[PDB]
């Protein structure tokens, strides 16, 4: 029970730190995230028409 | 066993890749579990509805201008104007 | 700038706020309305009627509000003070102090609306809690960390039963208390604060261990329904963040369901049974599940229910019996005979009444005492019409033993010394089991029926019979 | 003639009843500009609003006030019959609902609607909706689009459910 | 601005502190108006009967008459007292 609680606490702490790093990267004005969002919308509409 | 946290991150990597086809409505009024969703003409009776906040719903009363859906959880996160997407299936459960 | 709204409708406790912007408030949101008394006006959001308008419920009097008043949103629910700073002070439903002793210097302020414990965070036990009464330590024994219900009618003994148990269990419990009164009287709140200060429970110049929450029946319907959520938030922080056995004392618990039924007709909901609200089992289950024992700490709930016009089949009395481990029903017929209190042995039940928790000796004495009272009650139609001479030889001995066993379980409490005139008797758990087993075997059949009325154990019954015969 | 637009059935049938008679001899273009003059001269005027929203007056007094204001405004065709039906049946309090439902019929049978993201879309008047939404989404995403969310919220909810 | 004087139906009713009675019955009086009237405030009818505005919704206000129903008709002028339901003391 102590080994399972230590593994669950380490996984919960690593997931909280990874979620904070992903939110801080999007607020730094990512030029690669804005160009990939426009190309993904045009490729999805061409496959359904 | 040998970094168990790395196996869960690699399997939940690519999942969201086909969710750009509308299939949603608009909530006009909600309260005391009930939620009057305006729209969703393709929603069948007793169908599983998914709100924008994450709470599940079940459309049990279908009218001509609105659609009364019963929330399966708390109505504290659902407000007026929220998107109520439809899962396309009925109220099912797991078995086996 | 916060979210500001405009008052569009006002009908009693319900006040519909129309927001001009698209960012409307959510459910259970505390609204602020400026007036002119350095207190503003609290208002909790209920539902949303649409068209940029949500129906809110005010927590005070809505007299004086016009159509078009400014209603600012706080962005969260009704927060209250928690921690060690609320001990000894008289808080209200909005967390403000009403004891005229300055503001509560608390570190954190938790909201009144919160989720209860899950299935994996629950913790069940079977520890018996000794109260001191002879009718409670043998019939329906209370459990430590559970929910205790004191059901009864008007004038039976619901307020006196909660006061006697808090003066002999909460004074030596070790943990902090939480006396949150909802729907009580105006004189009951002032008398409870003065009695606890002279005994060492609430020290204004020292250390305290009992949280007081105001909220009588003199307020509106929004403050009475929110009085149970403000008192339960302070007791939940001492058992989860600190890990202490808190003691929640509600008086009464039936005022939480009666306050919401008067405001349910103005919110658009249809009436249910006996003119009640449709969400009776959903509103009562969300507040009773949070006052349970978890893995971090326990919470002994000692609430009291009020029977509507002496009826246990009502929608506010029958729905609260499925969320309590021990029940203490107080019948109105036994209170007029002289039983102090009117502890009904045929209606009070508990989950700790077994042979694996109280032992084989206590389980046999509880079954033998309940079997003798059930035989005399079923034969009441022949004793009241034909008489006591129409019985046989076996029925005559069982009728005499049932009358002495019913008066022996009624012990005089310490808080009821001015109404009875006798001293307070606190019988132990081992003394109450030995006294009931000796009277049922035939060792006290020669004594009178008045020697056991308003007494203690087997020692007080032998001393009262010798003084009356001299 | 009933168009497939539903629009409620009781309250929304006020503008749909007059649309059948106005769809003859090309009389739908003049009804759009005449309906906007009746609501603009009652809302931001503070004169005929308080004298008509009350439950007083009579049957002949309500019909004479609508005919006097329409002779000097912009009403001479079938615009005078719309105000006379709402005066005898006590329906002058909801004049904004009758004018808003009349503009939705011309935009549905001769144009697109709905939305997409951020603000409004384009609402073209071509033919099909599949060939008009693909040619307008590429020209509107490049020009403008301040972007002041949906993909970041779906990725955070999937990681919390598996932990 | 041209449609103000062209009507001629007495467009000068002060609805800020007064209101018109739309309906009356069962001890109630549905007053149309009184935007500045507070909740549980005293009112006065045209015949002299007192009233108490209980519910105040949008466009109407439910006034509870404290007297007979024959002293209030449709289209009457109901004025506001400015205060709540008070009484004399001393
Ligand atoms: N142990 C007791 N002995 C004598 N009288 C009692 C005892 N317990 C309660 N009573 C009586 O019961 C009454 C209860 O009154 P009250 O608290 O107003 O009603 P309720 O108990 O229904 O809330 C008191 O007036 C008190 O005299
Ligand atoms: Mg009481």
């Amino acid at each position: 029970r102590y080994e399972a609680q230590v593994r669950q606490h380490e996984q919960e702490q690593l997931a909280s730190t990874v979620i904070s790093k992903v939110q801080s990267e999007l607020q730094n004005a990512k030029f690669q995230d804005k160009v990939l969002a426009q190309a993904v919308e045009e490729v999805e509409r061409l496959f359904a028409k | 066993p040998t970094e168990v946290s790395s196996i869960l991150e690699s399997k939940i990597r690519g999942v969201s890749d086909e969710a750009n086809l509308d299939e949603t409505g608009r909530v006009l009024s909600v309260g005391d579990g009930i939620a009057r969703v305006f729209g969703l003409n393709n929603c069948q009776a007793e169908e599983l509805v998914e709100f924008a906040s994450g709470v599940k719903g079940m459309a049990l009363n279908l009218e001509p201008g609105q659609v009364g859906i019963v929330l399966f959880g708390s109505d504290r996160e659902v407000k007026e104007g929220e998107i109520v997407k439809r899962t396309g299936k009925i109220v099912d459960v797991p078995i086996g | 700038g916060p979210a500001s709204g405009k008052i569009r409708a006002v009908i009693g406790a319900v006040v519909d706020v129309q927001f001009e912007q698209g960012e409307l408030p959510a459910i259970l949101n505390a609204l602020t309305i400026d007036q002119g008394n350095n207190q503003k006006l609290v208002l909790e959001v209920a539902q949303h009627l649409g068209e940029n308008a949500v129906r809110a419920i005010a927590m005070d009097g809505t007299e004086g509000l016009v159509r078009g008043q400014t209603v600012v949103d706080t962005g969260a629910p009704i927060s209250v003070p928690v921690g060690r700073g609320t001990l000894g002070r008289i808080i209200n439903v909005v967390g403000e102090p009403i004891d005229e002793r300055g503001p509560i210097e608390c570190k954190q302020r938790n909201p009144i609306h919160a989720d209860p414990p899950s299935f994996v965070e629950q913790s069940t036990e079977a520890e018996v809690l000794e109260t001191g009464i002879k009718v409670v330590d043998l019939l329906a024994p209370y459990a430590r960390g559970g929910k205790i219900g004191l059901f009864g009618g008007a004038g039976v003994g619901k307020t006196v039963f909660i006061q006697e148990l808090i003066n002999n269990i909460a004074k030596a419990h070790g943990g902090f208390s939480v006396f949150t009164g909802v729907g009580e009287r105006t004189r009951e709140g002032n008398d409870l604060y003065r009695e606890m200060k002279e005994t060492g429970v609430i020290n204004l110049e020292g250390e305290s261990k009992v949280a007081l929450v105001f909220g009588q029946m003199n307020e509106p319907p929004g403050a009475r329904a929110r009085v149970a959520l403000t008192g339960l938030t302070i007791a939940e922080y001492f058992r989860d963040e600190e890990g202490q056995d808190v003691l929640l004392f509600v008086d009464n618990i039936f005022r939480f369901t009666q306050a919401g039924s008067e405001v349910s007709a103005l919110l658009g909901r249809i009436p249910s049974a006996v003119g009640y609200q449709p969400t009776l089992a959903t509103d009562m289950g969300l507040l009773q599940e949070r006052i349970t024992t978890t893995r971090k700490g326990s919470v002994t709930s000692v609430q009291a229910v009020y029977v509507p016009a002496d009826d246990l089949t009502d929608p506010a009395p029958a729905t609260t019996f499925a969320h309590l481990d021990a029940t203490t029903v107080l019948s109105r017929g036994i209170s007029e005979l002289g039983i102090y209190p009117a502890v009904d042995p045929l209606d009070s039940k508990s989950r700790l009444l077994d042979v694996s928790v109280v032992g084989q000796e206590h389980y046999d004495v509880a079954t033998g005492v309940q079997q003798t009272l059930q035989a005399y009650k079923s034969l009441q139609d022949i004793i009241a019409i034909l008489g006591m001479d129409e019985l046989s030889e076996q029925d005559k001995l069982t009728v005499e033993r049932a009358r002495k066993i019913q008066r022996f379980l009624s012990q005089p409490f310490a808080v009821a010394e001015v109404f009875t005139g006798i001293e307070g008797k606190l019988v132990r758990l081992k003394d109450t089991i030995a006294s009931f087993k000796a009277v049922l075997e035939g060792k006290y059949d020669h004594l009178p029926e008045n020697a056991f009325y308003m007494v203690g154990g087997i020692e007080d019954v032998v001393a009262k019979a010798e003084k009356i015969a001299a | 003639i009933k168009p497939p637009v539903q629009l409620f059935g009781l309250d929304g049938t006020y503008a749909t009843a007059l649309f059948s008679a106005s769809a003859k001899d090309s009389s739908i273009e003049k009804t759009f500009q005449s309906v906007q003059k009746l609501s603009s001269t009652i809302s931001k005027d503070a004169k005929v609003a308080q004298v008509l929203s009350n439950p007083a007056l009579s049957l002949n007094s309500r019909k004479e006030v609508v005919s006097v204001l329409s002779k000097e405004l912009k009403l001479e065709p079938v615009v005078s019959n719309l105000l006379t039906v709402l005066a005898e049946n006590n329906r002058l309090s909801l004049f904004d609902s009758i004018a808003k439902q009349f503009s939705v019929l011309n935009d549905a049978y001769n144009g697109v609607v709905e939305a997409t993201v951020v603000s409004a879309k384009p609402l073209d008047s071509k033919i099909l909706n599949r060939l008009t939404k693909s040619i307008t989404n590429s020209k509107y995403v490049g020009p403008g689009k301040t972007l002041k969310a949906s993909k970041v919220n779906k990725l955070n909810k999937v990681l919390s459910e598996t932990i």
